[PDB]
């Protein structure tokens, strides 16, 4: 009875349904998952297509915040670019003052306070979009951290974001991350992403792919399809 | 200088059961006289005075800002102000201006509000209190200032001897200079009554 | 549907708290007044003074300058601000533009300030009005009014309070050039139109006549009785 | 309503039966309808379409000219007393009906019979003038200085 | 129900903006006409009581030397923007050395049309009619509190503007001169007015490049009367 | 439900003052004070809200506050909201005495705090002052001046005052006892004893539960007299002697 | 409907209708179809006026030399961003002395409309701007919406009755990447005229057309400038 | 109405004010703290009981003296006490070094409670339900004052709040009259303090502060029980 | 029962009861975390645990043990989103004590400083209650070990043994008879009291991996988290 209206104020049950509204708003977004391999971190995004609707390859959810860091985001695209610029400005402060690679653990804590402070004040609103933070370095190594609109800072070897985060993470436990090469970790995502999220609900779509790691010398750039023989690795076992 | 501009000298010498404070009546710009009725020592509360020597503006401005904060405290509690309270009030007010401090020579001479015990103190223009029990020394010629006041000022002084002590002290130190002169007023206060006298000096 | 009124307009295009505020002027202290080619007059009464209280404290009508005087109605709380607020501006129009205060300037200030007074959520609106009484330079008359919306308008005579249109109907006969040819008949005509306003008992009646640029003086209970005698004689000889 | 009934909701719907009863289907002739009550807003705009759209009037507070006239006609047919003046009665009151000016002279005649006078006596004239000095005829908030 | 003013409607659209159009209905009716030789406009003063002075409240004001104006709706809000643009035309005549064009006057007020700030707490429901002569000759502009700008050959506002625009476009003449615009103005005038015509009932505004300013002059209104 | 919303900023709806009607209700709650006309002096009275004898009475003057050497005031209302107004006008009267080196005339003085109280009753949604405090003093022009502060900004200043709503019984007494030119300040002091013993609810005029503060004009000291209960006790026996003398007639 | 009041407060379903309410204002405007080829781009809009004697108010205007734009919906936020577009276009034109591509420039506009759609006490902004421009890689056509989502497209349309435009666009937009300017302009109006009711003009003064290119500066085509585009037209069938 | 809105304080139709009145109802539900003004000094006896035996009173201290010659005790709720503590720790020490001398405690109650007035009276969002018993020694004559959230400062020779506020105030109203013997006043003040107190009384169940004319001294549960129960 | 805005604000009820604060008391209970703080003679041991729903859970980030200073650690409960924001704050307020005052803070005042602004979080409802719970430890001069706890109602609290939270009510009840004793506690005795109190609350006694156990003792005053090697050594030591 009006207890779920204000995000700053709590409810008689001890929580806020506005966070549940922001959490389930991420559930309505298209499936975007992530996984980290030994020498790198794999990113991916599934972009929905209705009619065309426009020139292919633009307005993609893959964003580059920092040299060694990358973004796999879901949800509303304006807040996705907004959270990309919030992290871009945060990465700009660490590069300005210091000039070396921002550790991903403390980078997630800086973005944690941002997203958390947005949930404190009822003037602003909690962002109903989620993102995937991952990075690799020679001294640091490969890390993948998952951040939720509630502000909890943490990370897993892999995570799932989209319509269903259960069936998307079901096969990750049997997937071999370390031993198999990062290039094989990309196809392990590309196969099931075509399997799951069936084409009956959405007729046309496209799967974005991005990876950063030792093979890229720490630099983050979107990897195309035909490059690294990924186009054939995509449709090989995904036809089952 | 700003001090010697308006001139003036304040000397507060305490007696036995009473406290006396005096200041010259001469007020003028440099070597030219203006008027002798300009008031320097102003009454604060009851049975307590304060001396001021310096720029007449810094004499009036501080006395106005002092009476300002004084009445504010006296209206909250009807009791009078202690000499230690006024000494810290003037020192704090003069310290509020660090690089801009007003140029004056505040000298607080007055009785305790509770009892008849007299107390005097002197404060620097920057807010530094200088604690002296009874006698203070000033003037122009050196041999008269520190030489006479040792044998002049007694440990216990009566209003008679105390008035004649500062009399010759303001006659030898002031009237020696050509531009200094034009009379000196003396304020000697005690618990029973407040006495105000003036010193006879030449008009040259 | 209907949110009543805060700031934004109502669905009918008008407001409410404004219309609601003008009724305070109706229940406030009534006032009257007239103008002429040289001398002008006014009146207020509605003092409700029992003479057992201080008479100078209830005094309301004042003057910024000898040329321009202030006449208001309603509660004097906000009007005391209108006094001081106009005293600062009339002193600025004194200070800047040293010429005598023009009625167009001073009225726009109060009006421009009376518009922002009703604007913010924020500054409280005025629930009272006022009417400027005075004379233009070189003896020409000036009288204006104020509106809770921050507008000004000029009248041939001051009629407000209860029966604004009824007194204005009596002011139609006041349009003759005979008023005011002599200041004796004008004051008698002021007590005439005022006789139909409230009690008109002569006690609380207060009238100040300003002749040309000379400062007005409140009529004492001496000349007021003589002007009331000729008004009663003109009524007795009218048959 | 008295007291708790069938009820806080449905009683409004059986009053809504009155609302449609006066709408009405189908209002044609008269059967004149003259309504007297506090607020007219209880009737829906759909009711005004059949009627009645003529006009509604309000009774203003009778002034001193109306007080004396109402008190005069009531005392016209039935002869009054000469010692009681109508001037001080209408002058001492402000904005009062014709009924209120009547029984303030009755409350004087009320106490008059305790002195056992059927005749007109000047002992009541002061006691009636005392009721003029008693004031209390009118009151209403206010209280403010405007 | 539950109208959110500047916050949009469930349908949806702005509401108080439409109520600001209703605020034009309560104001006096002004009927403008733009002609090749000049621009003529008329509005009724609507004197409530004989105490009212005719020149006290006027709906025609002068923004710039070559720019006329006709206000609408509220007065105090008009004269606010009026005197405002008068300062805007003064700063435009300084840096650019040339008088401000009637065109740019619109967009100057149109930026501040709806601020949703301290002004424009409540917005102002004052419509503005911009007349004058720019480098292109005589022009007549119309705007609303929402900031719409459309160049109209003949525009009417106020109460009778509904019935005024009816007979307006029918008898309007685009290619004719001011000679016909004289009698063409009094046509719609005498229609909408229910009372006798005098200099104090209405006011005329005529601005021409060669004859100006003008504006208007005293006792030319009664001349149009006897010319019927 | 047009006036049921909390506003405190804009006015009500028929032209009446919204909160000021309710502000005068708080003034008539537990208020006590009185005033009368006196030549060559003036007199005021106070009442202690707590009659408990365990109080220390170390507050000295409490319901009567002294804002100046030549002027004082009598607080009737919430003591918490008034203590902000005490130092307020006291500093405004001090900054005026600082500026001109001349005692602040009570004409503009009273109207200064009335406009200060008016700003809190105007805008910002700020809580109005529910305290009505008196004013007494002397000036070089009109001499003795009496004033009473009101929340709305229009002062209730007159030559008499009514505090609180219970004092309405004393208003009909003050208008009937209204006199000009006779003082004898004790004539009104003995009359003020009749005000407390009759019009006020508390009878017998309990000394420890009331206070009487008078101001006698003296050049240039202007001595303000805090009595307090000293000879009020003999004024009790003086008023009772009048009651014992009045019963001798009948 | 009380949950749609505050833009900050999320609805029970998470969808904020204040953006969709401004989507109506975008869809309540005139029908405009922008499109681009590899060589040059042609953007088209529509004009409507209050009365007959009132000149039809123009929509397409010019900002940057190589950036043409159209507009629909509220004019208050339009000219606010239009002057904001001037300041953003002169940023690099002054300091860097080069024009800004549409790619990175609209990213600032999307962030400018993020604050009014986020914090409390603010409202979204209905915007019908269709942005064009030429960087080194050729033309780009974006879209403006209260949701602050811009998509790079060859052709897109907003406003009233624009759903019928996209259907005619899909097969045509792929074939319009080849042909040159002239025949592309008259093929652009062959779209809007099918969207608009077929029983009325479609005059010269009620339609807006503009053309921008890499080596061709953007010129506003209105009134007599439209006449060369409207000559040699195929009438609509019945 | 309503009608008073807030800033600085809420509204009532009849008397006092609603809203924070409910916080005043929480003041009576706070920790009871007795106080005593006896002869040349001020005695303050509070009541502190932990929830379980796992707590040691040596950590949390309910008596936090602001000055060497001025102690204090709180009657009311929690850290809003500790909020005005550090406040008064800043507030009283500023005025102490302005004139460099303590000055009689009457002016201390004037200034220190002046901002406490505004702090409690003005809108704090949530209200403040902590009252205080003010003490000190001034010019040989000490003082015992009682403040509240409403900002009304009192003066009592023996006072109590929290529990016994109905019983103990009427108790001290009858048995105690005017000024009596110092330790004999502490007796009857503790007798009414144990009236509604629990039957189990230990060194850790209460605490007794004392303001000497030689300066405040905070006692400990050790010397509290070793004195008497019954302390006198 | 509720009247007015008291649902969304912290103002007290007619019974003198807070609303938004009383709903945050069980907001820690919804976190599902039991941290028991018990102090021996020369030492104090904190026992906590965690849940591993997915095999991708990283022990590093999801570890709930937070170390404020070298000599002073802490632990949280309830929602972990707000807890991290208070962690970096305690590091900042302790650094102010290091900067200004020059030495290490007793942490007794750190609980006051944190709870003072935690009271500001409880002051205005627009900045949210921040329902994270804080439990502190430390070392003071000649005071031996210490134990401190602060919930987000904003006071400073510490005692011999104090535990509050979801299941900590059942732990303190068993420890009343268990801790007394109340004599010199060996390191093996303090660890034995960590499992036995957990055995009354849970009695699952799963792998020592998931549970996190810290200790603060005076040998080297620095705080140290128990290594997984020694935890399993003391686990098989108490169970024979």
């Amino acid at each position: 009875t009006g207890y779920d209206l204000s995000a700053s104020t709590f409810s008689p049950d001890g929580r806020v349904f506005q966070v549940e509204y922001a959490m389930k708003a991420v559930e309505n977004s298209s499936t975007a998952i992530g996984i980290r391999c030994k020498d790198g971190v794999v990113f991916g995004v599934e972009k929905l297509v209705l009619s065309k609707l426009y020139e292919e390859g633009s307005n993609k959810r893959l964003f580059n915040v920092d040299r060694h860091v990358g973004m796999a985001v879901a949800g509303l695209l304006a807040d996705a670019r907004s959270l990309a610029d919030i992290a871009r400005e945060e990465a700009s402060n660490f590069r300005s003052n210091f000039g070396y690679n921002i550790p991903l653990k403390h980078l997630a804590d800086r973005v944690a306070m941002y997203v958390h402070a947005y949930t404190l004040y009822s003037a602003v609103r909690p962002f109903g979009c989620s993102f995937m933070l991952g990075s690799y370095s020679v001294n640091d190594g490969a890390q993948l951290y998952m951040i939720d609109p509630s502000g909890v800072s943490y990370g897993y070897w892999g995570c799932a974001i989209g319509k269903a985060r259960q069936a998307a993470k079901t096969e990750i436990e049997k997937l071999q991350m370390k031993e198999m090469t990062c290039r094989d970790i990309v196809k392990e995502v590309a196969k099931i992403i075509y399997i799951v999220h069936d084409e009956v609900k959405d007729k046309a779509f496209e799967l974005e792919l991005s990876w950063v790691g030792e093979l890229t010398n720490g630099r983050h750039e979107i990897v195309p399809k035909d490059i690294r023989e990924e186009a054939e690795k995509y449709a090989k076992e995904s036809l089952k | 200088s700003i001090m010697s501009y308006n001139g003036g000298a304040v000397m507060a010498m305490k007696g036995k059961n009473c406290v006396a404070i005096a200041a010259d009546r001469r007020f003028g710009i440099q070597a030219q006289m203006v008027t002798t009725d300009f008031q320097k020592i102003f009454p604060m509360g009851d049975r307590l005075y304060i001396g001021l020597a310096g720029l007449a503006t810094d004499v009036q401005t501080v006395a106005q800002r002092l009476k300002f904060r004084l009445n504010l405290y006296e209206l909250k509690e009807g009791r009078q102000i202690k000499p230690y309270t006024l000494m810290s009030m003037v020192a704090n007010l003069l310290y509020e201006k660090r690089f801009g401090p007003y140029y004056t020579e505040p000298v607080i001479a007055g009785l305790d509000p509770k009892t008849f015990k007299p107390f005097i103190c002197s404060l620097d223009l920057i807010g530094c209190p200088m604690v002296t029990d009874d006698f203070v020394v000033s003037g122009t010629c050196a041999e008269q200032m520190y030489g006479m006041c040792e044998s002049l000022w007694e440990p216990n002084m009566d209003p008679d001897h105390l008035f004649e002590t500062i009399s010759q002290a303001m006659l030898n130190a002031v009237d020696r200079d050509a531009v200094s002169g034009m009379g000196v007023i003396v304020h000697i206060i005690e618990k029973d009554k407040i006495t105000t006298r003036t010193l006879k000096a030449r008009m040259d | 549907s209907y949110d009543r009124a805060i700031t934004v307009f109502s669905p009918d295009g008008h407001l409410f708290q404004v219309e609601y505020a003008q009724e305070a002027v109706k229940k406030g202290s009534t006032a009257v007044g007239v103008r002429g080619r040289d001398i002008v007059v006014l009146g207020v009464e509605k003092k409700s003074v029992a003479k057992l209280q201080d008479e100078r404290t209830v005094r309301k009508i004042c003057a910024l300058d000898d040329n321009v005087c202030m006449a208001f109605a309603g509660l004097t709380a906000d009007a005391r601000i209108v006094i001081n607020r106009a005293r600062v501006e009339c002193q600025s129009h004194r200070l800047t533009v040293e010429d005598p205060v023009t009625v167009e300037y001073i009225t726009r200030y109060i009006a421009s300030l009376k518009q922002r007074y009703t604007q913010s959520n924020g500054r409280r609106p005025f629930g009272i009005s006022a009417l400027i009484v005075g004379f233009d330079f070189d003896g020409t008359p000036r009288l204006y009014q104020t509106d809770p919306s921050g507008t000004y308008h000029a009248w041939k005579a001051n009629a407000i309070g209860r029966g604004a249109k009824s007194v204005r109907e009596f002011l139609e006969k006041n349009y003759t050039d005979e008023a005011i040819e002599t200041d004796d008949l004008t004051i008698k005509l002021v007590i005439k139109a005022l006789l139909e306003v409230v009690q008109s008992g002569g006690k609380n009646i207060e009238l100040a006549v300003m002749r040309r640029d000379q400062s007005l003086k409140i009529l004492n209970p001496e000349e007021i009785e003589k002007y009331v005698a000729e008004i009663e004689k003109e009524k007795e000889e009218n048959e | 309503y008295d007291s708790n009934s069938g009820g806080e909701r449905e009683i409004q719907r059986t009053m809504l039966e009155l609302l449609n009863q006066l709408d009405g289907f189908d209002s044609r002739g008269d059967v004149k309808v003259i309504m007297a009550t506090n607020r007219i807003e209880t009737l829906d705009p759909a009711l005004i379409r059949p009627g009645r759209i003529d006009r509604k009037i309000e009774f203003p507070l009778p002034d001193e000219k109306t007080k004396k006239r109402i008190f005069q006609i009531h005392t016209s047919r039935m002869t009054l007393a000469d010692d009681v003046t109508l001037d001080d009665l209408i002058m001492a009151k402000d904005d009062l009906s014709g009924a209120d000016i009547k029984a303030i002279c009755t409350e004087a005649g009320l106490m008059a019979l305790r002195e056992r006078r059927m005749k007109v006596t000047n002992e009541d004239f002061k006691k009636s003038k005392e009721n003029v000095l008693y004031k209390k005829q009118e009151g209403t908030p206010e209280g403010l200085y405007l | 129900y539950d109208r959110g003013v500047n916050t949009f409607s469930p349908e949806g659209r702005l509401f108080q903006v439409e109520y600001a159009i209703e605020a034009i209905k309560l104001g006096s009716t002004a009927i403008g006409i733009q002609t090749s030789e000049g621009v003529c406009l008329a509005v009724e003063k609507r004197i409530t009581s004989p105490l009212m002075e005719p020149s006290s409240i006027e709906k025609i004001v002068e923004i710039d030397a070559h720019i006329g104006c006709a206000m609408s709706g509220l007065i105090a809000d008009a004269k606010t923007l009026i005197d405002k643009a008068r300062v805007e035309t003064q700063n435009h005549w300084f840096t650019y050395n040339e008088t401000m064009t009637v065109e740019s006057v619109t967009q100057a007020v149109s930026n501040l049309a709806l601020q949703f700030g301290e002004e424009d707490s409540r917005p102002f429901g004052v419509a503005l009619l911009f007349g004058g002569v720019d480098e292109k000759g005589p022009q007549l502009f119309h705007m609303d509190p929402s900031g719409t700008f459309v160049q109209c050959d003949a525009r009417a506002i106020g109460s009778a503007s509904e019935g005024a625009q009816s007979s307006l476009q029918e008898v309007y003449h685009k290619s004719m001169t001011l000679k016909e615009a004289i009698k063409s103005s009094l046509i719609i005038l005498k229609q909408v007015m229910e009372e006798k015509l005098n200099a104090t009932n209405i006011e005329l505004a005529t601005v021409q490049p060669g004859q100006n300013f003008h504006m208007f002059t005293k006792e030319e209104l009664e001349e149009v009367i006897k010319d019927i | 439900s047009r006036r049921y919303d909390s506003r405190t900023t804009i006015f009500s709806p028929e032209g009446r003052l919204y909160q000021v009607e309710y502000a005068m209700e708080a003034i008539g709650h537990a208020g006590t004070c009185l005033g009368i006309l006196a030549n060559d002096g003036v007199l005021l009275a106070a009442e202690r809200r707590n009659i408990h004898k365990l109080l220390d009475e170390v507050f000295f003057s409490e319901k009567i506050y002294k804002l100046n050497e030549d002027m004082a005031c009598s607080v009737a209302g919430i003591t918490s909201d008034a203590n902000v107004l005490t130092n307020e006008l006291r500093l405004i009267a001090q900054r005026y005495l600082l500026q001109y080196q001349e005692p602040i005339p009570c004409e503009q003085l009273v109207t200064a705090l009335c406009d200060i109280k008016q700003a809190y009753t105007q805008f910002g949604g700020k809580r109005p002052f529910g305290v009505s405090l008196l004013y007494i003093g002397w000036d070089k022009h009109y001499g003795f001046q009496l004033y009473q502060s009101d929340p709305s900004g229009n002062y209730g200043g007159w030559k008499a005052t009514c505090i609180g709503n219970n004092s309405a019984a004393a208003v009909s007494m003050l208008k009937q006892d209204y006199k000009e030119g006779e003082m004898t300040l004790k004539s009104a002091l003995a009359l003020a004893i009749k005000v407390l013993n009759k019009t006020m609810d508390v009878s017998k005029l309990s000394a420890e539960k009331v206070e009487i503060a008078t101001l006698t004009r003296e050049n240039g000291k202007t001595v303000i007299r805090v009595l307090k209960q000293k000879e009020v006790e003999q004024l009790i026996k003086k008023h009772e002697e009048e009651e014992a003398k009045a019963e001798r007639e009948k | 409907n009380q949950y749609d009041n505050d833009v900050t407060v999320w609805s029970p379903q998470g969808r904020i209708h204040q953006i969709e309410y401004a989507m109506e204002a975008v869809k309540q405007g005139s029908a405009t179809v922008g499109l681009k080829s590899k060589t040059h781009a042609v953007l088209v809009a529509l004009k409507r006026a209050q009365s007959e004697l009132a000149a039809h108010q123009k929509k397409i205007l010019h900002v940057d030399n190589h950036i043409g734009i159209s507009i629909a919906g509220l004019t208050a936020d339009a000219r606010l961003l239009c002057n904001f577009m001037r300041q953003e276009c002169l940023d690099s034109r002054f300091v860097f002395d080069r024009p800004l591509p549409v790619s990175r420039l609209v990213s600032l506009i999307g962030s400018k409309t993020q604050i009014p759609t986020q914090r409390y006490g603010r409202r979204p902004y209905g915007v019908g701007l269709l942005i064009a421009g030429y960087d080194d890689m050729g033309p780009h056509i974006f879209q403006t919406c209260p949701s602050a989502n811009y998509f790079d497209c060859r052709a897109m349309s907003i406003g009233a009755r624009s759903q019928s435009a996209r259907t005619y666009l899909e097969r045509h937009m792929s074939e319009f990447m080849e042909c040159n300017l002239n025949e592309l302009v008259k093929h652009g109006l062959r779209a809007l005229r099918e969207t608009l009711p077929a029983e009325q003009d479609l005059t010269t003064k009620n339609v807006s057309i503009g053309i921008v290119g890499k080596d061709l500066e953007f010129t506003i085509y209105d009134d007599d400038d439209v006449s060369p585009f409207l000559e040699g037209l195929e009438e609509r069938p019945q | 109405e309503r009608g008073y809105s807030f800033s600085l304080t809420t509204f009532s139709p009849s008397g006092k004010l609603v809203q924070i009145e409910y916080a005043l109802a929480a003041v009576a539900g706070g920790a009871p703290s007795v106080g005593i003004k006896a002869a040349n000094g001020v005695v303050l006896a509070t009541e502190k009981k932990q929830k379980s035996i796992l707590y040691d009173e040596r950590s949390v201290h309910k008596v936090e003296p602001i000055t060497k010659h001025i102690g204090l005790v709180y009657s009311g709720m929690g850290p809003d006490y500790r909020v005005l503590v550090h406040r008064a720790r800043k507030l009283a020490q500023q005025y102490y070094l302005v004139y460099q001398e303590p000055i009689p405690t009457a002016q201390l109650v004037q200034r220190v409670a002046s901002v406490m007035q505004e702090y409690t009276q003005s809108g704090g969002v949530r209200p403040f339900g902590v009252s205080l018993l003010i003490c000190g020694w001034n010019e040989g004559r000490p003082y015992l004052f009682q403040s509240d959230p409403s900002g009304a400062y009192f003066a009592w020779k023996a006072t109590a709040m929290g529990k016994n506020y109905v019983n103990g105030k009427t108790f001290l109203e009858k048995r105690y009259n005017e000024d009596l013997e110092l330790e004999d006043a502490i007796h009857t003040a503790i007798l009414t303090l144990k009236e509604s107190f629990e039957g189990q009384m230990t060194e850790d169940n209460i605490e007794v502060g004392i303001c000497n004319e030689a300066g405040f001294r905070r006692l400990t549960p050790t010397e509290v029980k070793d004195y008497l129960a019954a302390i006198a | 029962s509720s009247a007015g805005f008291d649902r969304h604000i912290t103002i007290f009820s007619p019974e003198g009861r807070l609303y938004q604060v009383e709903y945050a008391f069980k907001a820690i209970n919804q976190g599902g975390l039991t941290s028991v703080a018990v102090r021996g003679k020369d030492c104090a041991v904190i026992v906590t645990q965690k849940k591993v729903p997915d095999k991708l859970l990283d022990s590093s980030t999801v570890t709930h043990l937070f170390k404020i200073t070298e000599n002073i650690g802490c632990v949280m409960t309830g929602m972990t989103a707000d807890s991290r924001s208070q962690v970096q704050r305690a590091r900042y307020e302790a650094a102010n004590w290091k900067y200004k005052y020059g030495y290490e803070i007793p942490v007794d005042m750190l609980c006051k400083r944190i709870a003072d602004i935690s009271q500001v979080y409880t002051q205005n409802a627009e900045m949210r209650p921040l329902g994270c719970c804080m439990i502190l430890i430390g070392i003071d001069e000649e005071q031996g070990p210490q134990v401190y706890k602060c919930d987000p109602a904003g006071y400073y609290c510490g005692f011999k043994a104090t535990a509050a939270g979801v299941k900590q009510t059942e732990s303190t009840s068993f420890l009343e008879k268990k801790v007394k004793k109340k004599f010199d506690w060996t390191f093996e005795q303090t660890v034995e009291t960590a499992i036995t109190c957990l055995s009354t609350v849970l009695s699952i006694d799963f792998k020592p991996s998931e549970i996190e156990v810290g200790v603060v003792t005076v040998e080297n005053p620095k705080f140290r988290i128990l290594t997984e090697a020694e935890i399993d050594a003391h686990l098989v030591a108490l169970a024979e």
